[PDB]
Parts: structure tokens; sequence; C-alpha cells
């Protein structure tokens, strides 16, 4: 869960 | 004895020389995020970005590097709380390891850890990466665009947390500036210590870490004395 490593 | 879950961003290594990995100006140490800290940047010129987290990982063990304030309040509240605490950071670097913290869930990976291109076995590590070293060997740090490590646990504790507490982290790179919400969605007091405001807290202090997180953790240990 979660996903993965990102920036908005 | 209330269970607490904290979390921590690069901004609370800064005043001990680490430079914030900043991401809003899309360069760390004069380098683009997407060209050291993406598996595209890497496969694409692998020499240069092993040549960045060297040069990384050299900076973090010199001298004039080590835990400030808010790193040893944060060692002092496990010391207090136990098995009711525990410390994620978004952080690659061992501070918290050196302030006296056990147990930290780097999510985001370690500095001072590498992994190969094939096994993902991971092996302690301290100096440079060669081009001649292998079980191929890469930084043991989440890029972007790749998955957290200790999620299960994380999201675990999050549900589980009476205080939620977020250290100098952007509210900037998901998952983890997610974790706010899910803490708060299962009941948690949520509270953000930061330099500037831009982070559904419920209490927040600004100002430097060093000054604002050790005034917050006597305040929670004297108040549960
Ligand atoms: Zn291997």
């Amino acid at each position: 869960k979660g996903g993965a490593k990102r920036h908005r | 004895k209330p269970r607490v879950l904290v979390l921590t961003g690069a901004g609370i290594s800064a005043e001990s020389g680490i430079r914030t990995f900043r991401a809003a100006d899309g360069l760390w140490e004069e380098h683009r995020v997407e060209d050291v800290a993406t598996p595209e940047g890497f496969d694409r010129d692998p020499e240069l970005v092993q040549a960045f987290y060297n040069a990384r990982r050299r900076q973090l063990q010199q001298p004039e590097i080590q835990p400030n304030a808010a790193h040893l309040a944060l060692a002092k509240l496990q010391d207090a709380l136990g098995d009711r605490f525990l410390l994620v950071t978004q952080n690659i670097d061992n501070l918290h390891e050196r302030a006296g913290n056990t147990n930290v869930i780097h999510m985001h990976g370690e500095l001072l850890k590498v992994r190969c291109s094939q096994s993902g076995q991971v092996l302690d590590w301290t100096g440079d990466v060669t081009p001649e070293d292998k079980c191929p060997l890469r930084p043991h740090v989440v890029w972007f665009g790749e998955m957290p490590l200790g999620m299960d646990e994380i999201y675990m504790a999050l549900s589980m947390a009476d205080i939620f507490i977020a250290i100098g982290t952007s509210g900037h790179v998901y998952p983890a500036a997610g974790f706010v919400h899910e803490a708060k969605l299962h009941g948690a007091h949520t509270v953000e210590l930061n330099l500037e405001p831009s982070q559904e807290f419920a209490e927040k202090y600004y100002g430097p870490a060093s000054q604002v997180v050790p005034e917050f953790v006597e305040k929670l240990l004297k108040g549960l004395k």
C-alpha cells in the first residue's frame, strides 16, 4: 500500500 | 503511556550540515533529481550517479557532521517510551542512529548501505563504490518511482499511534506526506514540527529543528511524568 516514492 | 510514531524529513538534518535535498527547486547538490534519484537517471549514466552518492556518503562521514539537538531529543524520547515508540525517517543519513535511536525505519533507504542490481541483497558500505564491485552494486536508496521500505510496519504503527509527530517533512514527497492523513483517520493526535508551514495537523510549531523538537519532546515527557 501507499504506492511509489513520488513528488507532488 | 501513549504510543508515539515520529516521521522525520530532510529538514531535521539541515542544521547538522547535510544540505536539504530540495525538490521544489528540482536541484539536489546542483543535480537534477530526475538525473540522480530515478532508476532512469542511473541506467542512463551509472558512473555519474555512483559518483554522486559516493560524494554524499563521503560528506556524511566528515568531522563537522554530527547529530544536533533535535536528533538527540528523539533518542531521549525513545529511551522514555521504549516499545511504545517508533521512529520512521525519509532520511538516508545515519544521524538518528548516532544520536542513540535504534530500530529506525528508513523508508527511503540508507546512504551507508548498498545492494546488488541482481540479488537486491543488502550489505553495509561506508566507502566509495567503484566500477569494480559485485554481489553489480547500487546505493540502497529508494529513488523516485521505486517502492518505499517498511511500509507494512509503518502503516501498522500509524493505525496504532496515539500521537503522530511529523518533523521537518515537506508535504511534497508521497507516500510519506500522506501519513498524517492515515494517522488522523485512526484517531491519533497529530503534531507538526517544521522550519516552515506548508505541510491536517492539530498541533504545530515552527522554527529551527534543534529548538522546536527538543522543546516539544520535553513538554511531552514532562506532560506524562
Ligand atoms: Zn548480486
